[PDB]
């Protein structure tokens, strides 16, 4: 398996304030990502895939540009809708790995 | 001028072991080329590479292709053959071509203006003695509709010769085809002629049961031998012989009277993207067969299972007819908008298309020489081997003609169908010049004959069905835009034989 | 629109099998040409895959769980059912259902989910 | 030449009077490439698909004839520690041919229980299994089962007689005889490995199986075996004997497993050295490049080689001991359909003969209980056959 | 009995049989890498069509070679049958995957398959194929 961690585990950030979570794969993914969302449980949304192609669905705020090894999900102008922890995903290869959670306040 | 050439025939007869289908269709014939012979080369669209090249004509001649099953039979009709039968192959054809409407446009300012032209007339002939390239065969767009309402645009009649790069030769060959005689129509003037076709071996739509090795007797010992230890252990000269009985306990070693047949491999692509490699091995990494230097790639090339049982992500990279959903774009379409058949069906008795063909010992064991082996990426026809053809679907073609040749090889063509040395005549028409368009009905009626099953076979068999589970619009059906959308392709090999 | 729904006994014996069915509405998985996965959450803790069976009937299975999820493609009634066996006290949590493709990113990422199926082994 | 056979026969019962699924794991399931999945029937086959059948120590057959009669029903009872054997005259035998060609057909894998060699002997006619289609030890939904109870069949107690003649298709004669430019060339080859009846010259390292060649067919690698006909040896080297190329026949009272090079008679297809490759030299050499001032001219060996135009060869012969003929598979295409292990291919062999001892209940219970009845008599049955073959001759 | 003796060039060459006006409604395999987005592994199809015609499905395929050396100092046939100097084609040797590129390599000699077509330029045996001689 490939491992993944998302640096901040609690992030405290309040409204307004530009946010960014970051998540390092264990061994380059190619830049194959996908950051989620989860509200308290309800099951988890997609908001980028690939590397920082937004989804039709997600609003203009949020973004991301991984260099490979590298990734980071910015979250700016933080509306209080979205408190929800944050997953990341690789996609390169089997077995696909969600590393821990960055619950955001 | 007021009274009708023809009437409407669609409909399917279902007669013992016969089958009648009537397709008719409205059609539209422009005028192309303004009515000359235009030359036609790669140098005129900037001829990129020398595999691409070509050097040939185009004709303001049209003409009708019926060749695809979806044009005579309705997806019911279809259920109706693959489920219940074993083969079947056409007998005759009766093509019918009338109510000719010529139509004359003189734009003035915006409106274009439109109406009758009584006098004028449309040529149609057909090549019966095939001195005319037949371009029926390529599987070329332009056919009838599949949805019998569409109202479609005959395809322009091109050829290619002899070349190099743009350039032309000596023996490249020139048809005008205003030498030939042929008939002219005018608006009441009908058209018709029939066709008898020649003696074609029954397509199979049927799946084997069995597995060319397993054919054999799993309770009983042959009374062959095989060379089971070649060492009793390890140690200093330990070399032994050691026979044992081929049986049930082992089968992979029985002798065997038949074996699969001819197998070219296909590089294998997943549609998984990722488990792909990161480099364009589109045309680099693929198969390809190469005539008078220029590279062709093999499509869709021998009869071989697209995959190993039980893995269906993969699928080799020329190897299977892909057809495409409707609206789905002319240049770099996703994954899921392309509809990928596969060969499930024919991987009992057939290679695998992405394995290689087995292996072959490939020098002199000796006391300082191990036994080294080296895999069969392509296989030739050898005594013995027997294999299923590629199926037909019923989107794919019909017939394609026989190349006259010296000779052939199971001329059954590689797309599937029906290999002819006479096929069904090309049928050519044009506006005679005198702007200008003309339009009609075309009823075309081919004969079917079918080969019943007669199996023992005690369990129920696989047959296709269509779905219950509310889908917002029925499969094979129009949506509320009126559009006709074949939403999966059909394999004909549904019920079981023996091998 | 692709809905997903999930449904199955919420409690099972332990090693007893488990499963649960995802029945989706708004395609037709037999030419939809989309992968179908599973995944679960265990409480309070990261997702992990489980597998996913693309539509003409092959299944990829996580080596993390050994060999116990069998993942049956029933296609007529347009649903697949997941099937976990010798289930344990360690095997509860909330399991998605996912479809796992789009057009570039077929098989790879969960664009539409599954409402979730709470499930708890115990004895 | 009309040769005719004679022959006494033991039928048993087989499976108490039922059908069984196997599997290979019911066997155990051994590796993959042993895979299988099938069904057992309690009917047994004549098989006589066997050359010394026939005979005594260019042709082919023409017509068959086949006579099955003289029914003789037995049934074994123990009490206590002694059985006793008395003749049961009611009972019926089944017995019917399959001419369709519904059932699958294993009378060309050249299994054992064909009609003894010397005309005193008595055998026990073989039951009959079938496989279908699986994946591992699991069955697919393509996967079929045939209870040939469904077919008609012929009842026959012990006064009635089986009978029914047989018409060949025409088939080729069997041939049993032996730098300038040139106008053909010599047939296809598919290497086999080279091993010597000498073990010095053997290595120690295992190459029975890596080393032999093998076809792979949904990813299951099985043997080459006899392989397409090719010649066994060079000229001079007698010692040689291609690794899977050679039909090895075991000698009277040879064991079953892993057996001596001297129990088992090893044929030889050196007669057809003239216009066959041999099995144990590549096909030649091609050339791998272009020449030039700057790369000498390279070449490469042949291992495999399909059929090309100008291609004359020889088929397997045929032996004693050996096959007749096989089922030409139903197929959209195959090519010189002639059996590998030799003899004559046919699109309509000779027909399957199924037989079976009826089966006899014993007491019914005096209260009706519907399960179906497991408790039978134990019954066996004897008798002759004969069958006959118009040969003809060049 | 023999066949009628062939003597003529084929007009047109085998791959060209084509139209070149209209469109196949097949798919070929375009584009195996995105380029844009860092070289991304991506799966795109296109209309195999006459702007590129060396990848249309054909329904027949040339006939067997078995190479011979050139040596510098039938070209009529040139249409149906391959070069004897050039190689036949090529065959992917394994299956590509994430770590391993994909591998190709050439056919020095082809046999005969199910749909090959050739131009031409008895022994007493048990069988043979296209008796006509060499």
């Amino acid at each position: 398996d490939i491992q993944m961690t998302q640096s901040p585990s609690f992030v405290s950030a309040s409204v307004g304030d530009r946010v960014n979570i970051t998540c390092r794969a264990s061994q380059g993914i190619n830049s194959w990502l996908a950051w989620y969302q989860q509200k308290p449980g309800k099951a988890p949304k997609l908001l980028i895939y690939s590397a920082s192609s937004l989804q039709s669905g997600v609003p203009s705020r949020f973004s991301g540009s991984g260099s490979g090894t590298d990734f980071t999900l910015t979250i700016s102008t933080l509306q209080p809708e979205d408190f929800a922890t944050y997953y990341c995903q690789q996609a390169n290869s089997f077995p696909y790995t969600f590393g821990q959670g960055t619950k955001v306040d | 001028v007021g009274s009708s050439s023809g009437n409407w025939h669609c409909d399917s007869q279902w007669l013992g072991d016969r089958v009648i289908t009537t397709s008719t269709r409205t059609w539209a014939l422009p005028t192309y080329n303004n009515h000359l012979y235009k030359q036609i080369s790669n140098s005129t669209s900037g001829g990129s590479s020398n595999d691409n090249a070509y050097f040939g004509y185009s004709t303001p001649w049209g003409y009708f292709d019926f060749n695809r099953f979806h044009c005579h039979f309705s997806p019911r009709d279809w259920q109706r053959l693959i489920n219940n039968n074993w083969g079947f192959r056409p007998k005759r054809l009766n093509f019918k071509l009338f109510n000719i409407q010529v139509k004359e446009v003189t734009d003035n300012n915006g409106v274009k203006t439109i109406a009758n032209n009584l006098t004028s007339t449309v040529q149609v002939f057909t090549d019966s003695d095939y001195q005319l390239p037949y371009v029926l065969g390529s599987a070329h767009e332009g056919c009838l509709p599949p949805f019998p309402a569409d109202v479609f645009m005959i395809p322009q009649y091109g050829y290619l010769t002899l070349n190099d790069g743009s350039q032309a030769v000596g023996r490249s060959s020139f048809y005008c085809l205003e030498y030939f005689p042929s008939q002219m129509l005018r608006t009441g003037n009908n058209f018709q002629f029939s066709y008898e076709f020649e003696n074609v071996p029954f397509h199979s739509s049927y799946a084997h049961s069995q597995s060319l090795d397993r054919l054999m007797n799993p309770l009983i010992d042959q009374y062959l031998y095989y060379l089971s230890k070649t060492i009793n252990g390890s140690g200093q000269n330990q070399q032994t012989l050691k026979f044992s009985v081929a049986g049930p306990s082992n089968m992979a070693v029985q002798g065997r009277n038949y074996i699969p047949g001819p197998s070219y491999r296909q590089q294998r692509v997943s549609t998984t993207v990722t488990q792909n490699n990161n480099s364009e091995f589109a045309w680099p990494g693929a198969s390809s067969w190469a005539l008078n230097g220029r590279n062709s790639l093999m499509n869709p090339g021998p009869a071989m299972a697209s995959h190993k049982e039980g893995e269906d992500r993969f699928f080799p990279l020329s190897g299977s007819l892909i057809f495409g959903k409707q609206g789905t774009g002319r240049d770099n379409v996703d994954a899921d908008k392309v509809m990928i058949t596969n060969e499930e069906e024919i991987k009992t008795t057939n290679p695998v298309a992405t394995e290689s063909y087995g292996q072959v010992a490939t020098n002199h064991q000796s006391a300082q020489a191990q036994a080294q082996t080296g895999w069969v990426q392509n296989q030739g026809i050898l005594p013995g081997m027997v294999w299923q053809d590629r199926d037909v679907y019923l989107q794919g073609p019909i017939w394609a003609k026989i190349p006259h040749t010296d000779g052939n090889f199971h001329p059954s063509p590689l797309m599937g169908g029906f290999g002819m040395k006479h096929p069904p005549p090309q049928i050519l028409i044009k506006n005679t010049p005198v702007t200008q368009y003309s339009t009609g009905q075309v009823s075309v009626e081919i004969e079917w004959e079918l080969q019943k099953e007669n199996s023992k076979r005690w369990n129920p068999e696989i047959q296709y069905t269509s779905n219950y589970y509310k889908s917002n619009n029925v499969e094979f059906a129009v949506n509320t835009e009126g559009v006709y959308s074949e939403p999966r392709p059909i394999g004909t090999r549904y019920l079981t034989r023996n091998l | 629109q692709v809905q997903l729904q999930e449904s199955g006994p919420g409690l099972v014996k332990s090693s007893e099998t488990l499963s649960l069915t995802c029945t989706v509405s708004g395609e037709s998985i037999s030419s939809s040409s989309h992968y179908w996965g599973w995944i679960r959450q265990p409480p309070g803790k990261g997702l992990e895959f489980l597998g996913n069976v693309y539509y003409l009937g092959s299944t990829y299975y996580n080596p993390s769980l050994e060999s116990r999820v069998t993942i049956l493609l029933d296609t007529s009634k347009n649903q697949f059912s997941l099937k976990v066996n010798s289930v344990t006290v360690a095997d509860t949590a909330v399991y998605y259902c996912a479809r796992h493709g789009a057009g570039s990113y077929s098989g790879l990422f969960f664009d539409y989910w599954g409402q979730g199926a709470r499930v708890i082994v115990s004895s």
